[PDB]
């Protein structure tokens, strides 16, 4: 489903555990490299409250298994993922999504 | 109830804000007085600061006033299905057509000064091209009455205003090259809208003030909505007036256009349509004092109905005698071959029996003198 | 059947008469009342007649034999052919003026319309059938009027496009089987020069006003357009063309043409397939109420973009549909939106499909989310 | 590749000119619900370089312009400008401080101009609703159309409004410099897009006041001082140019207007609060007054007893000095509104040097310039320019037109105002859109929120200056009109839009008669709408006319016609939807029939007594058209009216000919049911329609005449044996239940007062024989009935209150009207 390839290595101690928000600032990528959506570029980090069921659920369950100023990737499936329809006018349906992680703080 | 309303004083302040800016823009903006049209046309009819320039075309490129009008004869010339509100071009038209009249033993010398400078007035307009635009705008109307109508034969008679003689040539000579029958299938479709004098409309309108009805807002005092008999009494006596000042000076070249137009594909008799126009007012006009026949006073609102009416067969008459002046024997002919003659009868009928019942009392004398110069 | 019906029924080609006497000789000379002439409808090319069975008919020209077809004017009823004058003619008749009365000649029958009137007439619109009745009504009289000399001109192409291509209709289908192989021809030879000169004459017909035209004057010529326009596919020929086009488009390519036709008209195939769409965009452009038709016959047009014969044709077509009826738009549906993009996908990067998706979002300034939505569903996130 | 290279690959630019067109296509006219997912295509980085990158192409750089403005602003701006167009100015006490002039020294009536959008606004504008947009947020748990609308995607606007300010700088710099290339390839390239962004950003109110004074500055630096550098008007600057400045100036005069009507609604305040303290006084010195007055106190106390409208219009009546007797304001009160009245006059310019010194003399002095420079052949700015022209000089005129949408409000609803603007401006900018299921739910619910506010009854003055009337008007219209013969689509909706108006003219007298100059559109549009269940458009006819006797006497005849018309094809044949769903086949419609007959009994009858005019236009058009009575009492072929209430009896009482036979539906019509009830309000109408008896008593020619086509139409016998008809009882039995009829397919207790009220008017009561002929035969057992039902059981049942209503409303006032 949701597997990890660590790119930088955080602290290893610090995780974000449930009741905080997870302040990250993701990359997503389509699996044919063709980029959909950033954060950066938006010069705003993307804060989401964990456990509230606010992202996708492998973003959701990816976001967990991380720490602390951890750089990684995430190979979302299509079964945690949108899946059978997609997102509407950006996502194509059953499509695999790439994610460039970076938790880089916690509040 | 009046003795116990709520006072002024005891108004919410929002409230109080809300009436008090209607009764002020009611009787201090509206009362207001700014005329700035000449001065607008003035600033408009300068081609200033390139007259040093002399430039070689010929062409002469327009000053400012020329470049309104030919905007809106492109908007009367484009083709369209319905001639939509232009909120600017009445504000224009408007100002264009109060900029140019600006009006015991006073001389023969300054007349010759006033009518004069009339003529300058017109001028500024019509050798921009403005006769044409109103002869544009009413073909583009398609026979449909509104403040398009209103405001452009407003400005005809502005432009129009003591017969000017250029100004029928010019009209006359586009109408003769341009050869559409638009225009009178507009003036025939205007004239059979036009409204006469309704007795079932007038019944109601009497017991409308019989009820006296008032608002939620304060109190209105027999509140003055929407007169539903005559309502475009002014737009019929500006309609006709239009038509008098074309054929005035005896401009017998226009009086045999109306009569018949060579140029045109179909020819529309608008000295006939003018005269089925008066037929349908004097029936209106009888069956009001058929109304009034046993009643030995005509109330104020009678009175007024009767001179709203009034004026106006008094402007179908003036233009009536327009068409016919100079002589125009085509027209005289029309006029005896048609049904003028059961209008004119009708007439005599209703001035004998009107003159006589008008006559019994001095609060009717208004009506009388109206009924004199009428007839 | 002749109708004395009211309305905007009569700002048509349909209702043109033509006066034409019997002297060869001065047949344009002023009219006398009571003298022989014939009455000709000029799109059908028929002329009334008193027929034995049916009253009076339009007949063709094979059966005009100057008995029941001649007739005559006069002032009044009352019971009163003169000898031919060579010169123009005292004047008589006025426009829009002298009513007049028309008898037959021999019948001595005069025209009136049929006093019954059914339930067709109860709710429908009215139309009263003019019978040529023994004595008739009173108000049976007739004002003649003029009709302008663009759509006099006008009537005869409606002739001659509806015979000329009528002829090319039955002598295509003529050989919708019988495989050609080496033999003789099916049928006649087609009238292709015929066809091809007539194509290229209306479509120049039908060219819309150059833009430098002055507003003032540009507007005239667009008027004259949208009469032209609305005149000939009120005659039916937008839809005779659209046979046009359904009778070449079963043919897959020029070679297939060649194994129906022959190679003389094979050369010519690839010319009218692109002809007949230029001359369908030039009749459906600039008109709301022509361009109306296609409301039904919408996934017609659509099933034709992936052809490669005439793809920018058909491509204008559409656009001029669309760019001109807001009704239409609400019919697209999510098929025709895939075919739409398929032609990206087939036909490379035509910039004009861009601009029939562009059309297809807003019509005359209101949103469809509809088609806006599906548009973005299936073009945007492929990313090819 | 480079994307600068397509300034030199014009094979691809025109495409991606033209993608880019699709682009703000496909996000054009508020769809945000897009207008999120194309900022993944085109990103916020992307868009914000592409502002700034100098070497980019003509199309290109204009077209990410656009792109920019289509996707992120205009949506926002849209709604924004359409408020911009009213004034609810709310009483404040920054309200209060608005002042005309700013406050100086050097003339107290007629100071120098202040600079324009410069200042404070109170005027109330609802606030913009913007979201960050993110792709990879969980999707909404709700279904389709549920979920709220979406928002307009984010962008930093504090940043955006700073970098728009500044490639502006450069290009008023860079303009300056003549330079032989241009940004953007061209003059027009390099200013239009740019100033379309000022432009929208100017609108939406981005820009703070030390912007504004930027912004001047740019177009002006030397005029518009406050105590190369050549503005933008003395540049030369091509015609498409021109008319984005037009914007810029037609956007700062909107600002000159509305600190107009804020200087003034400030003024209201100040001066009310005198005014009341004035009046307040004299009333108590006028209650001691009559120790020192006699019997003409009337004169002096009339204003107390006139209610404040008129008070204040006698008040305020001192403008041309020849009216100052009857005023009681004292000097310094009138002197202060003469004083308002007169800079006000010079803050427009009326009365009181080459330099212009402010943007009234400025915009025309400029205007002119241009006009007479060159022949100006764009009609867009030529049309802006003389709106501009014509604004400047008819300053006291635009004020006038702007008057009767301002509207001041207590500071205690600002926030159910802003709860309302919003909802409308949801209304507004569904005018635009093809409607759908997801545009119907966006709707109903913002009807339903304006419902729910105070606002909506408290201030129906300001309800009607909004115009919401107008808006759910052409809203109805597009509805209609679309599929107009078909099949009316979104009958919830169009139910929601007619139950909206219907409740809106009942709020008072005012809004009641403007929904009455909308009479003549409905009749046509509602012709077919019936087919619809619910509050069809009719209703809204009937509730503009109902209870108001003015509207009553000035509804015309043409639009009777056109009802009796209605009802004559009504007559031969039956409703299409019937028709649709299997009902059996009838020669005339009973449910369009009574819908049009509730209408006319609404429209010939006022405050208990009938409408002379209105009952015989009417009846002489149901006798001209004889076949709008139904099968009976038409003439020909057919019976009496009692042959078909006994033959609707056994219909409604049988079932495969009641109805379709597959409330059901909930409005499942009966047709046995369906037929009575249309005769029942048959003869409502003609009982309504019934000249009165002060009439009769007095003979006139036409209510005699009338009356009699009433009684020769109506005959008696067959009105008895209607009257002798039985009732179907709620009868005790099968193990106690209740074992009660349906009155959607039953005799009803109303189809019999319908006659009550009809042989109480025409035919009448005068000999004992006949009153108690009729009373013991079909009167009687109807209330023994009632009696047997009246028990501790049965006398709250369905037909009991109708029983209840039955006697009490039509037969006892009866027998009291018959007691001698």
């Amino acid at each position: 489903g949701v597997e990890i390839e660590t790119i930088s290595p955080g602290d290893g101690r610090t995780f974000p555990k449930k009741g905080q928000t997870c302040v990250v600032h993701y990359t997503g990528m389509l699996q044919n490299g063709k980029k959909f959506d950033s954060s950066r570029d938006r010069n705003k980090p993307f804060k989401f409250r964990i456990g509230k069921q606010e992202v996708i659920k492998g973003f959701e369950e990816g976001a967990a298994q991380m720490s602390l100023g951890q750089r990684a990737k995430l190979t979302c499936t299509p079964d945690v993922a949108y899946g059978a329809t997609g997102h509407p006018g950006v996502i194509p349906p059953n499509a695999t999504l790439i994610f460039d992680v970076e938790l880089l703080n916690l509040e | 109830a009046c003795f116990r309303m709520t006072p002024l004083y005891n108004l919410p302040t929002h409230r109080a804000c809300n009436m008090f800016l209607e009764s002020y823009k009611a009787a201090w903006i509206l009362t207001e007085d700014h005329s700035f049209e000449d001065r607008m046309i003035d600033d408009l009819s300068k081609a200033g600061e390139q007259e040093e320039e002399e430039e070689e075309v010929e062409e002469k490129k327009p000053d400012p006033l020329h470049q309104l009008v030919l905007h809106f004869s492109r908007t009367a010339l484009t083709e369209k299905s319905k001639l939509d509100e232009d909120y600017l071009y009445m504000a224009y038209a408007d100002i264009m057509a109060k900029s140019c009249h600006l009006e015991v033993e006073v001389s023969f010398e300054e007349k010759e000064m006033e009518k004069q400078r009339l003529l300058y007035q017109q001028s500024r307009l019509h050798t921009r091209g403005a006769a044409e635009m109103v002869l544009q705008m009413i073909s583009a109307c398609k026979g449909e009455t509104g403040a398009m109508v209103s405001s452009t034969l407003k400005l005809g008679i502005s432009i129009l205003n003591g017969g000017n003689a250029e100004v029928q040539q010019k009209m006359l000579d586009y109408l003769k090259d341009k050869k559409e029958v638009g225009f009178f299938q507009s003036i025939q479709a205007l004239m059979q809208t036009c409204s006469v004098l309704d007795l079932n409309a007038f019944e109601r309108q009497n017991k409308a003030e019989g009820l006296g009805m008032v608002n939620e807002d304060g109190t209105v005092i027999n509140r003055q909505n929407g007169e539903k008999v005559m309502a475009d009494d002014e737009f019929t006596q500006d309609l006709f007036r239009f038509l008098q000042l074309l054929c005035e000076g005896h401009n017998n070249d226009f009086q045999n256009y109306l009569r018949t137009q060579t140029g045109n594909t179909t020819t529309i008799n608008i000295i006939i349509c003018t005269v089925d126009y008066l037929l349908r007012l004097q029936e209106s006009i009888s069956d009001f004092y058929w109304y009034y026949s046993g009643k030995d006073v005509i109330e104020e609102q009678g009175k007024r109905n009767f001179s709203k009416a009034m004026s106006v067969a008094k402007q179908v008459f003036n233009s009536l005698t327009e068409y016919i002046q100079g002589p125009c024997t085509g027209n005289q002919q029309s006029l005896a071959h048609s049904r003028l003659w059961d209008a004119v009868v009708g007439f005599l009928h209703v001035f004998a029996h009107m003159m006589m019942k008008l006559a019994q009392d001095s609060s009717q004398i208004e009506l009388l003198k109206e009924l004199l110069d009428l007839q | 059947l002749v109708y004395y019906e009211g309305g905007a029924v009569c700002t048509h080609a349909r209702s043109l008469w033509r006066l034409e006497p019997l002297r060869i000789s001065w047949s344009g000379s002023h009219l006398r009342w009571g003298q022989p002439l014939r009455i000709r409808h000029v799109t059908t090319g028929r002329y009334l007649a008193l027929t034995e069975d049916q009253g009076l008919v339009v007949v063709d020209a094979c059966k005009a034999h100057t008995k029941a077809t001649s007739f005559c004017f006069r002032v009044s009823k009352e019971k009163l052919p003169k000898r031919d004058v060579e010169g123009m003619g005292p004047p008589e008749i006025k426009y829009g003026e002298s009513l007049c009365f028309v008898q037959h000649v021999a019948s001595g029958l005069w025209l009136t319309y049929a006093a019954p009137d059914p339930k067709a007439l109860r709710l429908g619109v009215l139309k009263k059938k003019a019978i040529l009745h023994q004595e008739g009504h009173m108000d049976d009289a007739l004002f003649l009027t003029r009709c302008q000399q663009e759509e006099s001109q006008a009537a005869r192409m409606i002739h001659s496009t509806a015979g000329l291509y009528n002829q090319f209709i039955k002598g295509l289908d003529s050989f919708s089987g019988k495989p050609r192989g080496s033999g003789p021809p099916a049928g006649p030879a087609l009238p292709i020069e015929a066809v091809i000169l007539s194509l290229q004459d209306l479509i120049g017909y039908f060219e819309p006003p150059s833009e430098e035209l002055q507003h003032e004057e540009k507007q005239s010529k667009l008027r004259s357009l949208r009469n032209r326009q609305s005149l000939f596919q009120e005659e039916g020929m937008l839809s005779l063309v659209l046979n046009c086009i359904d009778r070449l488009n079963v043919y897959t390519t020029a070679a297939h043409f060649a194994e129906y036709a022959g190679e003389e008209a094979a050369e010519s195939w690839k010319e009218i397939v692109n002809l007949l769409y230029e001359l369908l965009a030039s009749l459906i452009r600039g008109n709301r109420a022509n361009c109306a038709l296609f409301s039904t016959n919408l996934d017609w047009v659509v099933s034709k973009l992936d052809r490669l014969e005439a793809s920018s044709g058909i491509l204008e077509v559409l656009y001029c549909v669309l760019i001109e009826s807001p009704e239409v738009l609400n019919i697209i549906q999510e098929n025709h939106i895939k075919s739409i993009i398929s032609l990206l996908d087939k036909h490379g990067r035509n910039h004009k499909v861009l601009d029939v998706l562009c059309s297809l979002c807003v019509c005359n300034g209101v949103a469809v989310r509809s088609n806006q939505d599906l548009i973005t569903e299936n073009l945007l996130p492929g990313r090819e | 590749m480079d994307i600068l290279e397509l300034s030199e690959r014009l094979d691809l630019q025109r495409f991606h000119s033209h993608t880019l067109r699709l682009y703000r296509a496909v996000c054009a006219l508020g769809n945000n619900r897009v207008a999120h997912a194309l900022c993944s295509h085109v990103d916020q980085a992307q868009l914000l370089h592409a502002l700034e990158d100098a070497h980019l192409p003509g199309p290109l750089r204009a077209g990410y312009y656009d792109l920019l403005i289509s996707i992120h602003l205009e949506s926002a701006c849209r709604s924004r400008r359409s408020m911009l167009s009213e004034y609810i100015v709310p009483l404040t006490p920054e309200t209060r401080a608005i002042t005309l002039f700013p406050p100086g020294r050097k003339g107290g009536n007629a100071r120098r101009h202040g600079l324009p959008g410069v200042g404070v606004t109170t005027s109330l504008r609802p606030p913009h609703h913007f979201s960050p947009p993110c792709f990879v947020a969980a999707l909404p748990a709700a279904g389709v159309a549920e979920a709220p609308a979406r928002l307009s995607p984010a962008i930093p606007l504090e940043a955006l409004r700073d970098k728009a300010l500044r490639m502006l700088g450069e290009a008023v710099r860079d303009g300056g410099q003549h330079a032989r290339d241009p940004v953007g390839g061209s003059v027009e390239f390099q200013f239009v897009p740019v100033l379309k962004l000022v432009s929208t950003l100017l609108v939406m109110g981005i820009f703070g006041d030390e912007d504004v004074k930027q912004i001047l500055k740019m177009i002006e630096p030397e005029v518009f001082t406050e105590e190369l550098e050549e503005g933008l008007l003395q540049m030369k600057l091509p015609e498409s140019v021109k008319l984005q400045m037009c914007n810029l100036l037609e956007y700062f005069c909107d600002q000159e207007l509305q600190h107009r009507v804020e200087s003034l609604a400030a003024f209201a305040e100040r001066y009310v609060d005198k005014l009341q303290a004035n009046q307040r006084s004299r009333y108590a010195l006028l209650m001691r007054a009559f120790t020192m007055s006699a019997a003409e106190t009337a004169r002096r106390t009339r204003e107390f007893r006139s209610p404040p409208q008129e008070q204040i219009n006698m008040l305020l009546h001192f403008k041309d000095e020849a009216d100052e007797e009857d005023c009681p304001l004292p000097e310094d009160i009138r002197q202060d509104l003469q004083d308002f009245h007169q800079d006000l006059l010079a803050h427009c310019g009326i009365q009181l040097e080459k330099k212009p010194q402010s943007l009234q003399e400025l915009v025309s002095h400029m205007v002119v310039r241009w006009a007479q420079e060159d022949y100006v052949q764009s009609p867009e700015l030529v049309r802006a320019m003389f709106s501009l022209l014509h604004r400047q000089y008819d300053g006291l005129g635009e004020l006038l037109r702007a008057l009767p949408r301002a509207y001041t409000i207590s500071p205690s609803s600002v926030e159910d105002t802003m709860s309302l603007l919003e909802c409308l401006g949801q209304i507004r900018s569904l005018l635009i859109v093809q409607m759908g299921p997801q545009e119907e739910n966006l709707m109903i619910q913002s009807i339903g929120n304006i419902m729910n506010n105070k606002v909506f009854y408290q201030h129906p003055n300001l309800m009607r200056a909004l115009g919401m009337h107008e808006t759910v008007m052409e809203v109805m219209v597009n509805v209609l009109g679309g599929g107009e013969t078909k099949e009316i689509r979104f009958p919830k909706m169009v139910t929601s839009c007619c139950r909206f108006l219907c409740y809106f003219c009942r709020i008072s007298r005012q809004n009641q008669r403007s929904m009455f100059d909308h009479l003549s559109y409905l009749l046509e549009n509602s012709g077919i709408g019936l087919g619809m269940q619910g509050s069809t458009p009719l209703d809204v006819a009937a509730a503009s006319v109902i209870d108001n006797n003015e509207l009553a006497l000035a509804l015309q005849e043409q639009d009777l016609e056109k009802v009796v018309s209605y009802l004559a094809g009504c007559g031969l044949q039956s409703c299409p939807m019937l028709l649709a769903k299997g009902y059996p086949d009838i020669g005339w419609n009973p449910c369009g029939g009574e819908r049009y007959l509730d209408f006319l009994r609404f429209a010939v009858f006022v405050n208990g007594e009938s409408v002379e005019e209105n009952a015989n236009v009417v009846v002489r058009l149901l006798i001209r058209k004889p076949e709008c009575f139904g099968p009976a009492l038409r003439g020909e072929g057919g019976s009496g009216l009692l042959a078909a209430i006994e033959e609707a009896i056994r219909i409604s009482e049988d079932p495969a000919r009641d109805g379709p036979g597959v409330p059901p539906e909930e409005n499942r019509v009966h047709l046995g049911h369906a037929i009575m009830s249309f005769y029942a309000a048959l003869i409502d109408l003609l009982g309504r329609c019934a000249p009165e008896m002060h009439l009769i008593q007095a003979g006139k020619g036409e209510a005699l005449r009338i009356r009699a086509i009433l009684r020769s139409l109506v005959p008696l016998d067959d009105l008895v044996g209607i009257i002798s008809l039985p009732l179907q009882i709620p009868t005790l039995g099968k193990d106690g239940a209740l074992v009660q009829p349906k009155m959607s397919a039953s005799f009803v207790p109303d189809h019999k007062a319908s006659m009550v009220l009809f042989l109480d008017r025409v035919y009448g009561i005068e000999n004992q024989d006949f009153l108690l002929h009729v009373l013991d035969v079909g009167f009687l057992p109807d209330m023994r009935a009632a009696a047997s039902l009246d028990t501790a059981t049965f006398s709250t049942t369905e037909m009991a209150l109708a029983l209840n209503r039955y006697l009490c409303l039509a037969v006892l006032p009866l027998i009291t009207k018959c007691a001698p």
